[PDB]
């Protein structure tokens, strides 16, 4: 009759709040507590939720994010094939389901976030847009994200795609593929990079001076925010997925959706806990089927970031994003979208080019080659 | 020659004087360093005990490869444990069963390798298998598992590049996701026409998939379905909801011997550290604490993986596939006999392959054996 | 790859087509022979125009 779930992270207070979570959660037979802290060093670490978790017999493992490594939960609960909670993860390499079989985690992709700017599509109200990306294996499925929603359009039937990029990391000069932006007429152009890349992409656009006035460079705060703000061009098109923040609304209402399926967890037939003992078990627990099956059959009413519920890919559904760019070069909230509707904000959205307008930008070059 | 520690992990029950009677046995005195080898063994699948001994590894000595063997039906035991050797980026090699069963999802770093192939060549070794059976028309039926798009991918590689008008129905696809209550996957069966399909999936798989087929009983005589080495599972595991008589192929179980190849991965990690101290002008370094190993990994080097790129040994190539399967490895096709006993059905060398018959067992319409002289026109 | 001359009665079309839309005319050879086809490359397994 007791509910048990773990719980890893680095949070002190997270944890005892959590805890205070599971008092709640036990009125919202009674369930049980159990907790786990987020180790520097992933094999023992592994061996923590080896131990305990295993010993535990826990429902979910509570995650957050203090490239691939922050994910050896990742390897444990699959040894049991067990339900994973995950918070803090806006990369969808770790959403893969190739390798993750049943992991759930509170975040949207970053990647399935850029949707929001496939319908930045429609705010501009730019037809012709171009994709800039980073080379690497999470970039390459973005931009197949990118082109989901593209040809998404298509047959939906003017959603004007365009070139791609491809800048491995730490690229000396992307005057290949900056310079190569120069044959594009249209300003628009979808960046996609990690740190140091969106580095080399800020240094190197008015170095070739394409951040001359009217040029887009459009991609996300997981991009643009961070020490991306320091050498940022300013109004650069940007924004930052809403509501996510720190462990406290995270953990907030996670065992909300936790407990409110373990509701109809129980009221399965042949039912069985989560499976205890590791050792010389190789069998997961078979619950699994039910208990992610339940997952799956999640949909919750109202979540610490309002209604909570997600898509097969079980993370999140129709989240919020917030609109954003530097103001006079300082970030500045430029609107967020329900999940599709883009809340525009109070001040006008500034272009670095000439004052706030969206230009179009797409008008044909003289030369024409045959 | 620089001694380094060979480390055979043994899974079950294996004979310790044979294998390190072979590591006795085979000495290279062409090699440039010196093997140490290490008997390793765990009575249990825990993938936490298998992270464990992944401790025991540099808890014994300084750990030079890991060779592990396998002789249960868990896969992801080696995933997972090439997943715990990634954190160690370090030498590994699966040596039996799971350990030598193909890794979907290869880690960006990951150095393990195993005796055998990809999937992606079996599959192709399979086409060579319809050149067998000539029939030209088949299709293809598999659920979600990994590789899926790939194995189709492949699958429509071979399909679209020939010169001959060999038929491929479609490609049924499927789910272990859907609530079964619907029970659609008997509807694909129903979907199911063509005399040859191909099937995918795994054998724990093949409980409902080949459980479901009974259902349809669409397997009778004439109904064409053949899987690979770990879509049948194991060598030695047979289930009665197996298809009878099913085509198949694999690694050699038979032929190839597992503490036999033991000495084989020895001297795979021995042609491995040939070029090592020679070209990098360096020893391995191996971590002491793997867990407390953050420190010393700046100094990394891949290029071992590099080296570890081309490689032959006694006559054999111990170079491996760049996706991390066998550059050149052996064929074995089997299937099940009236016994209820995969027999081997051939073996394909490279692109060639060898029938151990000429025609199918074949276990109604006959033959009309159409003799006939040739006259144009 | 060096530079040489153009003249067709096609290239006159592109003369009088520009003749009609205003652009300037820039005139490029065929690298490979062909015209160009959706072709299957030897990896990756993506038809490809040509």
């Amino acid at each position: 009759k007791i509910v048990n779930i773990g719980a890893v992270l680095s949070t002190r207070k997270h944890e005892q709040m959590f805890r205070e979570a599971v008092n709640q959660a036990n009125k919202r037979i009674q369930l049980q507590a159990t907790s786990v802290t987020h180790k520097p060093n992933a094999i023992q670490m592994a061996l923590s939720v080896c131990e305990d978790l295993i010993s535990s017999q826990v429902y979910a493992i509570l995650v957050s994010h203090p490239h691939f490594t922050p994910t050896p939960v990742s390897y444990t609960a699959g040894f049991y094939r067990i339900p994973v909670l995950g918070l803090t993860t806006r990369m969808s390499i770790y959403s893969d389901k190739s390798i993750h079989l049943s992991f759930l985690r509170t975040v949207p992709p970053y990647s399935h976030q850029s949707s929001v700017w496939f319908e930045m599509m429609r705010v501009y109200n730019w037809n012709h847009i171009i994709l800039l990306v980073s080379d690497d294996h999470e970039g390459r499925a973005a931009q197949k994200r990118l082109e989901t929603l593209l040809e998404e359009r298509e047959s939906k039937s003017g959603p004007k795609a365009e070139k791609v990029l491809q800048f491995d990391p730490g690229t000396k000069n992307v005057t290949a593929l900056l310079m190569e932006a120069r044959e594009l007429e249209a300003r628009v152009i979808i960046l996609s990079a990690s740190e140091d890349d969106a580095a080399t992409v800020y240094r190197a656009a008015a170095m070739l001076d394409m951040t001359g006035s009217g040029y887009v460079w459009l991609v996300g705060e997981r991009e643009i925010s961070g020490n991306a703000l320091r050498y940022a061009p300013d109004g650069i098109i940007g924004l930052q997925l809403i509501n996510g923040k720190n462990e406290s609304a995270h953990i907030s209402d996670a065992v909300g959706v936790v407990a409110q399926a373990v509701h109809e967890l129980l009221e399965k037939e042949n039912i069985t806990d989560p499976p205890r003992g590791c050792v010389g078990n190789t069998n997961i627990w078979k619950t699994g089927p039910l208990f992610k099956r339940v997952l799956m059959s999640s949909k919750y009413a109202d979540g610490v970031t309002g209604r909570v519920e997600f898509n097969e890919d079980g993370d999140r559904k129709f989240a919020q994003y917030s609109i954003m760019n530097l103001q006079n070069r300082k970030l500045v909230q430029v609107g967020i979208y329900n999940g599709t509707h883009v809340i525009p904000n109070d001040r006008k959205i500034i272009w670095p080019g000439g004052e706030t307008e969206k230009p179009r930008g797409y008008q044909m070059s003289t030369r024409l080659k045959i | 020659p620089p001694s380094i520690g060979i480390a055979v992990i043994l899974v079950g029950t294996s004979d310790e004087v044979a294998i390190k009677d072979a590591h006795e046995k085979d000495d290279f005195h062409h090699l440039s360093v010196v093997p140490r080898v290490e008997l390793v063994a765990m009575n249990e699948t825990d993938p936490k005990s298998i992270i464990t001994r992944i401790c025991d590894l540099m808890s014994d000595r300084k750990i030079q490869g890991v060779v592990f063997a396998d002789d249960t039906d868990q896969e992801a035991i080696a995933q997972i444990l090439d997943f715990i050797s990634a954190q160690t980026l370090t030498p590994i090699l699966g040596i039996h069963g799971g350990s030598s069963m193909i890794m979907a999802d290869k880690d960006e770093s990951s150095m393990f390798f195993q005796f055998g192939p990809s999937i992606e060549q079996q599959a192709s070794v399979m086409l060579n298998i319809m050149e067998e059976y000539d029939w030209y028309i088949f299709s293809i039926v598999t659920t979600y598992f990994p590789g899926y798009q790939d194995f189709v991918n492949k699958i429509r590689s071979t399909i679209e590049n020939s010169f001959v008008g060999w038929e491929l129905e479609e490609v049924l696809l499927l789910d272990m996701s859907l609530d079964d209550g619907d029970s659609k996957i008997q509807n694909q069966l129903k979907k199911l026409q063509s005399p040859i399909i191909l099937l995918y999936c795994t054998k724990e798989e093949a409980t409902y998939i080949f459980e479901v087929a009974n259902s349809v009983g669409l397997t009778g005589y004439g109904y064409t379905w053949i899987v690979p080495s770990l879509v049948a599972g194991d060598t030695d595991t047979v289930p009665s909801e197996f298809p009878t008589g099913l085509i198949s192929v694999s690694y050699d179980e038979w032929d190839y011997g597992l503490p036999a190849r033991v000495r084989d991965g020895i001297a795979i990690i021995t042609t491995a550290a040939s070029d090592m101290l020679s070209e990098h002008s360096f020893i391995p370094e191996p971590k002491s604490s793997c867990y407390n190993t953050h420190e010393k990994r700046i100094y990394q080097s891949n290029m071992l993986n590099r080296y570890l790129i081309n490689v032959t040994f006694e006559g054999r190539d111990l170079s491996f596939s760049e996706d991390g399967y066998q550059m050149h490895p052996k064929l074995v096709i089997i299937l099940l006999n009236k016994e209820r006993k995969w027999e081997r059905v051939g073996k394909w060398k490279d692109k060639s392959l060898q029938m151990k018959y000429y025609v199918w067992p074949r276990m109604e319409d006959d033959h009309l054996s159409i003799v006939t002289l040739e006259e144009a026109p | 790859t060096v530079p040489q001359c153009c003249y067709g009665f096609c290239i006159d079309l592109l003369i009088k087509l520009a003749r009609t839309m205003q652009f300037t005319y820039e005139v490029h050879l065929v690298a490979d022979g062909k015209f160009g086809t959706q072709e299957r490359v030897q990896n990756s397994n993506k038809k490809e125009w040509n």
